[PDB]
């Protein structure tokens, strides 16, 4: 039994976290009271990766819910699957973090972090063989970003030989709460570079463009963005949740050739709006999945090169046709795969589809084009930082300009490290 | 966090001290202006005594 411990931090972290638990609960047949009512036992062979078993044939998510504010967690307990969650795993302050990384990481969040770690310990102790952790959070606020990355540092200290992966929502001015997000994101990214094994980069800019341009939603809401996030989260975790022999470490080994370059581009096909009679064809799943339009990180894959790629196809389909179409798409895009990692494109098929689609495919791309995302953040960061604009919110919590200068430099080293491998040849 | 505590405290301290210095110098200043006014009025009272006395002595003629 290779259990995963899930942590959701802050507003974005808990909203997308709750959708995730809603979506996979339905996939495993667990109802809002934790009672199993499914029709296949494929649903229960790996149920324990994400769920604990409690007497009474109940299944309880191995999930810890964290915020510095109670608001968004009252709404979780309200929401459709709110009762599923273990009540002692709600860990909440009252102050809120004011979209301030310094409050989440250094002052308000430091006050609360030990309480969170007590619940993490008490979930890990009950794990036959802990596989690792996943965190859902945004990088643009204060709690998920600042206190989320503090948690990751503490978790590493206590579990240094355990996998730490994240679903990290990147800020965009197109979907923006405050002007200081580039500061919060830049500080968080350096933490992630050091202390996560895999970070799935969920770019709110891509989720907006997708909703606005392809789904023709003229006023996208957080709900529309999260419909895409939840589809992708169900997707990437499909092969951890159903039979097919790789734990998180084995996936990291074959996806991450250099330790700092572990920021992945997600993607999904078919792109859908909430509320699909035509099943897509294996050729259609494949080409959409590689097209910039389905990329949930606003990066152009044709502007860089793929170091590794993974794709998970869901539904009853031809593995022969999957192999053929995958090997196809690699030849019209053959220049965009590094030639010094042989066979760096890998595929899985799972015959259980997601709710509401008979054919679907999830994309996991480790592309050097991701540097466009970090350049974009870095440019917004510098635009304000060259005038020290809005810094007083941070110096007022004990931070120094130097920590911002280091975060900036660390960020630009990451961009240069990507550019190194995009020009590397055989 | 220690730096945050120290700067909030230093701010509280210097604000408490600045106001104390200002309240004190205002009290001294206002008192000295009142004292000067009363001293001038008092000097009027002597001059009036000196005028009444000067009349005692023109009546000794
Ligand atoms: C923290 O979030 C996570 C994010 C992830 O990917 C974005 C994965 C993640 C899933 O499936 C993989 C697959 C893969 C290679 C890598 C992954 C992978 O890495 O190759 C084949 C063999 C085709 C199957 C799927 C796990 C996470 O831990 C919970
Ligand atoms: N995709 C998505 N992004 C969010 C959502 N809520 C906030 N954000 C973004 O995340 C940033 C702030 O994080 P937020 O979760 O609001 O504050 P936190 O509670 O401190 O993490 C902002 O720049 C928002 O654009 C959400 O529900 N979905
Ligand atoms: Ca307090
Ligand atoms: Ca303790
Ligand atoms: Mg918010």
């Amino acid at each position: 039994m290779r259990e995963i411990v899930h942590i959701q931090a802050g507003q974005c972290g808990n909203q997308i976290g709750a959708k995730f638990w809603e979506v996979i609960s339905d996939e495993h047949g667990i109802d809002p009271t934790g009672s199993y009512h499914g029709d296949s036992d494929l649903q229960l062979e790996r149920i324990n990766v994400y769920y604990n078993e409690a007497a009474g044939n109940k299944y309880v998510p191995r999930a810890i819910l964290v915020d510095l504010e109670p608001g968004t967690m009252d709404s979780v307990r309200s929401g459709p699957f709110g009762q599923i969650f273990r009540p002692d795993n709600f860990v909440f302050g009252q102050s809120g973090a004011g979209n301030n990384w310094a409050k989440g990481h250094y002052t308000e969040g430091a006050e609360l972090v030990d309480s969170v770690l007590d619940v993490v310990r008490k979930e890990s102790e009950s794990c036959d063989c802990l596989q690792g952790f996943q965190l859902t959070h945004s990088l643009g606020g204060g709690t998920g970003s600042g206190m989320g990355t503090l948690l990751i540092s503490k978790i590493r200290e206590e579990y240094p030989d355990r996998i730490m992966n994240t679903f990290s929502v990147v800020p965009s001015p197109k979907v923006s709460d405050t002007v200081v997000e580039p500061y919060n994101a830049t500080l968080s990214v350096h933490q992630l570079v050091e202390n996560t094994d895999e970070t799935y980069c969920i770019d709110n800019e891509a989720l907006y463009d997708i909703c606005f341009r392809t789904l023709k939603l003229t006023t996208p809401t957080y709900g529309d963005l999260n419909h895409l996030v939840s589809a992708t989260m169900s997707g990437v975790t499909t092969c951890l949740r159903f039979p097919g022999n790789a734990d998180l470490r084995k996936l990291a080994v074959n996806m991450v050739p250099f330790p700092r370059l572990h920021f992945f581009m997600p993607g999904f096909a078919p792109l859908t709006s909430r509320g699909q009679y035509r099943a897509l064809t294996v050729p259609e799943l494949t080409q959409q999945m590689f097209d910039a339009k389905n990329m949930m990180a606003a990066c152009d894959p044709r502007h860089g090169r793929y170091l590794t790629v993974a794709a998970v196809f869901r539904g009853r389909m031809s593995m022969k046709e999957v192999d053929e179409q995958m090997l196809n798409v690699q030849n019209k895009n053959s220049s965009y795969f590094v030639e010094w990692i042989p066979n760096n494109v890998k595929t899985a098929v799972c015959d259980i589809p997601p709710r509401g689609l008979k054919m679907s495919a999830t994309f996991i791309g480790n592309s050097t084009a991701i540097q466009e995302l970090f350049k974009r953040i870095s440019e917004q960061f510098t635009a304000m930082f060259r005038r020290k604009a809005f810094l007083h919110w941070y110096t007022g919590e004990g931070m120094d300009e130097m920590e911002f200068t280091e975060a900036e430099s660390n960020m630009n080293d990451l961009v240069s490290e990507y550019q190194q491998y995009q020009d590397a040849t055989a | 966090i220690q730096k945050a505590i120290e700067e909030n405290n230093n701010f509280i301290k210097m604000a408490k001290e600045k106001l104390a210095q200002k309240m004190e110098s205002n009290k001294e200043n206002r008192e000295a202006h009142l004292a000067a006014m009363l001293e001038r009025l008092q000097e009027k009272d002597k001059h009036a005594e000196e005028v009444r006395k000067n009349k005692e002595l023109k009546e000794e003629a």
